């Protein structure tokens, strides 16, 4: 039966997907090889066989058909699409979330990650001919990294090693667009990244970093500030911990320039004697000294407009009170 | 107004209440047809808690008002009755042990005809509402509209004699009543006729329920022996 | 008389011991029957609704019982705002199975209230949940809703493209969704686009359960929508000559 | 803020012209889209460690709410960081319920 | 109230 | 309800399946020809396959003749190897001789489902025997805790068995008649809680599941269970209440805190648990606590956990030596799961950790030790020994604050 499917065959398939699914009902427990190269391979009854061996064969057939696919990693025969699908419906099986209510997990080895990572970076290639895809596929490798410290630098350092061999390539370019969307995801890596992604232009992309929320909890203490010394002792630690960000993590910061831009918009108004009483003086000196500390990276093209808000409402403050 | 009174008398924040629900209730019906009516009621009912007491309590009073004003509301409220009316019961009771004083003939008549309709429906704690409605009767007075008002609770146990005997304490509770009204009453042959009627009910309940009557107390005997 | 019968039913629903309870529940039909009075109908679903927030999952599905039984009388319900609100307030509940009775009560209730988003929502949410029991329900209630409104239509019928031809999805459960198609012949671009959807269902999912259900969907779906009835029945006399499954043929030819 | 509180008042005295206002939030949304993303953790009242009850859905006034958030969330990319779980949620259902207020 | 999350919708009457 | 709720319409593709294929007159599948397909010396599972799969399509009243077969051959089932299909189907089967056939389909069941060493192995457990004693349906096979199937079965079995108990000895109770209810009450209690203790222990991995993997039959059993326990706590919360009160293994705690969402009206009582005068209570409620506060990250939460943190403060200072070391040692990782909870707890909880630091180093410096943790005060992290007790709790303390700073530092 697996020989007849293999190589046309008119609507005479359904027949033999029945036999095949009647008389051997773990797909792929018989003659392994047959079964992953008909899921597997580089068609048109694919789904259903792979929602068959997906929601039909026991865990350990499951546990190693992960192996067999992420293992040898040099074969250039199972389809990267397929590949990530299946992986995705076996963290999402509904018996191994049932009962749950779905509000706010699994481990791998190194080599079976660089494969995994290699495969997701293969899709994205074979996509090219936007970063849509790279971010749809970029939750499996979250959850497959479980948080690993360890994992997510063995990972960030392939990518490097990836863009530094490419270049700029269309693989290049999409480890980077990669690169750049795992950083996002977790930024708590001491390192910035190498120069490859200060030059890319992914900053914009429609993705939420895991440490957006808190820049933004840390601006608004900043900007926020009034005449007490117990509030303006706040926007100075506000202050501090924003420069050490912008030292260590440059372009995070910089995603958030429209806000703190039209903050500065806002507060341009007020006269010169509440201005200097309710310090928005020490707010001015504050935002200037970190347009100052993100310095070779502001004047890019995307955080042109911001920048130029920002320095336009310098200019507005100095004219209004040049007395 | 409702409750005999006069200029003197105090402005009773109750009887306030009541107006108020008065006003809710008979404004909001603006005299349309049943059915945009109780839609309408249901739909303040659902509103919240609070309003839903108020026209709990509105239909209660328009109840004790008008005799076809209250057949409808009756019926409205057996209706829109979401909890069952437990808490308007509790209502009705402090209402009835504190008012009674001063509660007009017409509505004494309407109320009577509320409580035979709740205890004929078996609406839950309509055994509180008897039992509180019994404690008013004055034992040694020979009022006439305090006789008929016996006779006619009487009547209504009689007719539901049943439903005294799902109910347990409520049977000891009216037969001791019953003894200390029969001891009371004498002088008249339609008294004699209702001493003939109570002294057969309460023959016909200590010999169904003795055992229930094991708990009355020593008192049991003290009555006993007058008759 | 209507109202006293309707109160004596009631004290047995506050009862509390679950016999009365569930007792009086199925007893309310009959008064149906026997009153066909708006009035009383409003007032007893109502109370009907307010039992089935209140009580557990057997009393629910009581209540379940009497709304798809009392399928003629319930157009006459005065306060139906009300009456779903409270009875759509079940849906937040952790226990998957008083959600999916809710879901089987909606659905049960699409006739009165078509056209409701925070219904149509809770149906689209139940669908990707993991109890199974959910899952169904929710499929069920969508086949009503579909039925009646046109929006909830092209919606769902979105989310079953993009469902099938994801991989989370059981094979039984993709039988239980395709027949909800049947439903989308409100106009004639949704039933193009059901059609399309058909064609690759055909296509990618050549076993035997599948293709029966998809095509005697499609078949369903052509009879109401008139216009693609000649390519349905060019389709089926090709599925005829040349598909050599018995049962295949034996279903184009029903 | 000013806006936003004398259009909340404007809703509770005349909840009829809630769809006008609808579309006033989501104008103010689109032309200011900066502006409004430093009030979004006060808007949607979020707490900084607990978990916030799931507002009522269908509500006028938190449907405003969101509405502004949402249109201004259209362009700006941090905006949508700040949402919890039941945010996306009522985002999901405004979306398909409001397609032509809320936008993608 | 086993029955609804803490951080569910309150049915306010 | 769930059989009830099972018997409803979903959108009649069964019946359009049973009107097309059964149709082909392939009834000639049999109960003995399925008795036959069982006891082949192979496993032959194409055979058995293809008949459970057709029985699939039968409507419930022609399906009880092979309510003998499939009960009696799921033993068989058991072994290595079975293709997750067969056991579906027979799950599937199951449930519709339930809906239809439920009291004897139990007791054939739970006669199948023996432990089979004992062959027979009293197999007399009639409708009454397992009536008056539910727990006989958990003494099955340990092959079926791993069959998230067959375990599926048990716990339909189970529930229907409590529920049939409790109304059995209730009329047992009423006729012997000719207080005892106290006793009726505490009974029932005992008997659910002694349920539910036992499913957490099958939930528990085994000495060879100890010997990652987060996706196995195991996790899938484990998630039945916290449906059942749901489904029980929502049935009855004084039940949770018992239980907790009795207490259970604090490996369960992360996975029923995940997968049992009425746990949160456990902030209800955990103050009164607390109070206990029992040691492992006090334990139990503050890891149950800790595990809820990462769960749910409530007003009332924090502040059960500020009573959490005071009491802990307290008998700080009224345990002896050893009585110090049992308490402190489990439930120091609960203090950074508070800390993640509630950040305004970081004054309190690190106030306690410098007092019990500042304790246990005084009690290391009155006794010679082996490491003497106070001269190695210039150490560096070390993540993840038969010492004594105090060093050992120095060492807790120490990886406590480790977790903590490394947590809120990233």
């Amino acid at each position: 039966v697996s020989s007849l499917l293999l190589q046309r065959l008119g609507p005479s398939s359904g027949l033999l997907v029945d036999w095949l699914e009647m008389l051997d009902p773990e797909v792929v427990s018989s003659c392994p090889d047959l079964q992953l190269r008909l899921l597997f391979s580089r068609p048109s009854f694919r789904p259903y066989l792979l929602t068959l061996f997906t929601h039909q064969s026991s865990w350990p057939t499951l546990h190693q058909c992960i192996r067999v696919l992420l293992g040898k990693s040099r074969e250039q025969r199972f389809d990267p699409s397929a590949s990530l699908d299946f992986l995705w419906a076996c963290i999402h099986v509904p018996r191994i979330w049932q009962g749950r209510d779905q509000r706010t997990v699994l481990r791998v080895q190194g080599p079976e990650l660089i494969s995994l990572v290699e495969l997701i970076l293969a899709e994205a290639e074979t996509r090219s001919q936007a970063c849509s895809l790279i971010q749809a596929r970029l939750p499996l490798l979250l959850s497959c990294c479980c948080g690993d410290d360890e994992s997510v630098r063995k990972v960030t350092e392939h990518l490097s090693g990836c863009i530094q061999q490419w270049g700029d390539s269309v693989l290049g370019r999409r480890c980077r667009d990669l690169l750049l969307q795992l950083y996002l995801q977790r930024p708590e890596l001491r390192v910035p990244v190498p120069e490859v992604l200060l030059h890319s232009e992914g900053a914009a992309s429609s993705s939420v970093c895991k440490l957006d929320g808190l820049i933004h909890r840390f601006i608004t203490l900043l900007a926020d500030t009034s005449d007490s010394r117990a509030l303006e002792n706040r926007g100075a630690d506000a202050s501090m911990a924003c420069r050490k960000l912008a030292v260590a993590h440059p372009l995070l910061l910089l995603r958030h320039l429209p806000m703190i831009a039209a903050l500065l918009h806002g507060r341009t108004h007020l006269n010169f004697q509440e201005f200097r009483q309710q310090n928005h003086l020490s707010c001015f000196l504050h935002v200037l000294g970190l347009l100052e500390l993100l310095q070779p990276h502001v004047f890019r093209s995307e955080h042109q407009g911001a920048l130029w808000d920002c320095l336009l409402s310098f200019i507005r403050l100095l004219l209004n009170y040049r007395k | 107004r409702l409750l005999l009174s006069t200029s003197l008398d105090a402005k009773d924040e109750l009887e306030e209440r009541l107006e108020r629900c008065m006003s809710i209730v008979t404004s909001m019906t603006a005299g349309v047809s049943e059915r945009e009516a109780n839609d309408a009621l249901n739909a303040y009912v659902c509103k919240g808690l609070p309003q839903h007491e108020e026209i709990c309590l509105g239909l209660f009073t328009l109840i004790l008002t008008e005799p076809a004003q209250a057949q409808k509301c009756y019926r409205d409220l057996a209706l829109v009755s979401r909890d069952g009316m437990n808490i308007v019961l509790n209502k009705i009771n402090q209402i009835l042990m504190e008012k009674y004083l001063k509660l007009q003939d017409t509505c004494r008549t309407q109320l009577v005809w509320l409580v035979r309709e709740l205890v004929k429906s078996g609406v839950l704690g309509a055994d509180g509402v008897c039992m509180t409605f019994m404690k008013q009767i004055a034992g040694g007075d020979v009022t006439a509209k305090n006789i008929w008002l016996a006779e006619s609770v009487l009547d209504i146990l009689t007719e539901q004699r049943e439903w005294v005997l799902k109910s347990s304490i409520l049977i000891a509770m009216a037969v001791y009543t019953y003894l200390r009204l029969i001891v009371d009453h004498h002088g008249t042959a339609q008294l004699q006729a209702l001493r003939q009627k109570e002294v057969d009910f309460c023959i016909s309940l200590l010999r169904e329920r003795f055992m229930e009557c094991l708990m009355i107390g020593r008192d049991l005997v003290r009555l006993l022996q007058n008759v | 008389d209507a109202n006293s019968a309707l109160m004596e039913l009631d004290k047995g629903l506050r009862s509390g011991k679950l016999g009365e309870q569930c007792e009086a529940v199925v007893r309310f039909p009959r008064l149906f029957q026997k009153y066909p009075f708006p009035i009383l109908i409003n007032s007893a679903f109502l109370k009907l609704a307010d039992v089935f927030r209140v009580g557990n999952n057997f009393l629910r599905l009581c209540v379940l019982k009497v709304t798809q039984q009392s399928e003629k009388h319930l157009e006459k319900i005065l306060n139906v705002d009300e009456f779903v609100k409270r009875i759509f307030s079940v849906i937040h509940s952790n226990d998957p199975v008083a959600r999916a009775i809710t879901l089987r009560m909606l659905g049960s209730l699409a006739s009165i209230i078509p056209e409701r988003k925070n219904a149509h929502h809770s149906i689209r949410q139940s669908l990707d949940s993991h109890d199974n029991v959910e899952v169904e329900a929710a499929v069920f209630a969508a086949a009503n809703f579909s039925a009646q409104s046109k929006d909830f239509a092209v919606g769902i019928c979105n989310k079953i493209s993009e469902m099938i031809q994801g991989l989370a999805t059981p094979v039984d459960l993709k039988l239980k969704l395709i027949p909800i198609l049947q439903h989308m012949h409100h106009d004639a671009i949704l039933a193009s686009s059901a059609r399309q959807l058909l064609q690759q269902l055909v296509t990618s999912y050549p076993s035997t359960k599948m293709v029966i259900v998809s095509l005697h969907t499609f078949t369903l779906l052509a009879a109401s929508s008139l216009v693609d009835t000649p390519k349905q029945i060019q389709l089926l006399l090709q599925y005829l000559k040349n598909d050599p499954r018995k049962a295949v043929k034996r279903l184009a030819i029903q | 803020h000013l806006a936003l509180v004398e259009l909340l008042k404007n809703l509770t005295k005349y909840p009829t012209d809630r769809d006008s206002i609808w579309k006033c939030l989501k104008f103010l949304g689109s032309r200011h889209p900066t502006l409004v993303l430093p009030l979004v953790p006060e808007l949607l009242s979020t707490h900084p460690f607990f978990d916030t009850a799931e507002p009522d859905m269908d509500d006028p006034a938190y449907i405003a709410v969101l509405v502004l958030i949402f249109n201004a969330a259209k362009t700006c990319p941090t905006m949508p960081a700040l949402f919890s779980d039941h945010t996306f949620r009522h985002y999901a259902y405004l979306r398909d319920s409001l397609s032509h207020l809320v936008p993608a | 109230s086993p029955s609804y999350s803490p951080t569910s919708p309150s049915y306010s009457p | 309800v769930d059989d009830w709720i099972c018997e409803e319409e979903i959108t009649g593709t069964d019946a359009l399946l049973r009107r097309m294929l059964l149709t082909n007159n392939a009834k000639n599948h049999s109960p003995k020809q399925l008795q036959e397909a069982f006891s082949a010396v192979p496993v032959n599972n194409t055979q058995v396959m293809q008949i459970i799969e057709h029985l699939t399509l039968l409507s419930a009243s022609e399906l009880i003749p092979y309510a003998e077969v499939l009960t009696s051959n799921m033993s068989q089932l058991l072994n290595s190897g079975v293709p997750r299909r067969i056991l579906q189907t027979v799950n599937k089967l199951w449930m519709v001789l339930n809906t239809v056939m439920p009291r004897r389909l139990w007791v054939m069941t739970v006669n199948a489902l023996q432990p089979s060493i004992k062959f027979v192995r009293q197999q007399k457990y009639t409708q009454n025997d397992l009536m008056i004693d539910p727990l006989i349906v958990l003494r099955c096979d340990q092959r079926v805790h791993r069959c998230p199937p067959l375990m599926d079965i048990t716990l339909h079995m189970l529930n229907g068995y409590l529920l049939a108990s409790k109304a059995y000895l209730s009329a047992h109770l009423k006729e012997t008649e000719q207080t005892r209810e106290e006793l009726k009450n505490a009974l029932l209690a005992a008997q659910d809680s002694a349920a539910v203790q036992i499913l957490l222990e099958i939930c528990l991995p085994t000495e060879e599941e100890k010997a990652d993997n987060l996706l196995c039959n195991l996790r899938e059993v484990q998630c039945l269970i916290c449906c059942l326990l749901h489904q029980m706590y929502i049935a009855d919360p004084n039940i949770a209440k018992l239980v907790h009160f009795q207490g259970y293994p604090c490996e369960l705690l992360p996975l029923t805190v995940a997968g049992i969402p009425s746990m949160h009206i456990c902030l209800d009582f955990i103050p009164e648990l607390i109070a206990q005068p029992e040691l492992e209570k006090q334990i139990f409620a503050i890891q149950l606590l800790s595990h809820l506060c990462i769960q749910y990250a409530l007003p009332k939460s924090l502040s059960v956990a500020r009573l959490a943190v005071n009491v802990m403060g307290t008998l700080l200072t009224v345990l002896t030596q050893a009585k110090r070391y049992a308490f402190f040692m489990p439930t120091l990782p609960s203090l950074v799961s508070f800390c993640r909870a509630f950040p305004p707890l970081y004054e309190d909880i690190m106030s306690l950790l410098i007092q019990i630091g500042q304790v246990c180093a005084s009690d290391v410096a009155t006794q010679t030790r082996d490491i003497d943790p106070i001269i190695t005060r210039l150490q560096q992290i070390k993540e993840k020994g038969s010492m004594d007790p105090d060093v050992q709790l120095c060492h807790c303390i120490e990886r406590t604050v480790i977790e903590i700073i490394n947590m809120s530092v990233s």
